[PDB]
């Protein structure tokens, strides 16, 4: 009997196959997050300049309030 | 495994914005002055005559 090396393909590894595909970001959504970021960003930030505005004042008026010094 | 491999390339180099800035519009030669040097693999067989020896 011979004995030689054996054919084997079974599933032919798939000639030439596209794995880049679009993955979660699709185009016109991104921008609805992203500028939706930015609009929620100065909303959030301003209130805080204006509950500094009850520090600020309020730090000033210390200065008038002493008189002695 | 393979041809997963090197379509992780794809994903990494060709899509990218850096390939597409510095290799590209450098050396456009096609023409028959092209043909007066003779690669045979890849540059003419690359871009422009449809020639092949396999």
């Amino acid at each position: 009997x011979x004995x030689x090396x054996x054919x084997x393909x079974x599933x032919x590894x798939x000639x030439x196959x596209x794995x880049x595909x679009x993955x979660x970001x699709x185009g016109y959504s991104m921008f609805a997050v992203g500028i939706g970021a930015l609009l929620f960003g100065y909303w959030s930030m301003m209130k805080w300049n204006r509950e500094r505005r009850r520090l600020q004042i309020e730090d000033f008026e210390a200065r008038i309030a002493l008189m002695p010094l | 495994n393979f041809s997963l491999r090197i379509d992780e390339l794809e994903e990494m180099l060709t899509n990218n914005r850096i390939w597409r800035n510095r290799t590209v519009d450098i050396g456009i030669v096609t023409a028959e002055d092209a043909l007066n040097y003779g690669f045979s693999g890849v540059m003419l067989r690359g871009s422009g005559i449809q020639w092949d020896l396999r």
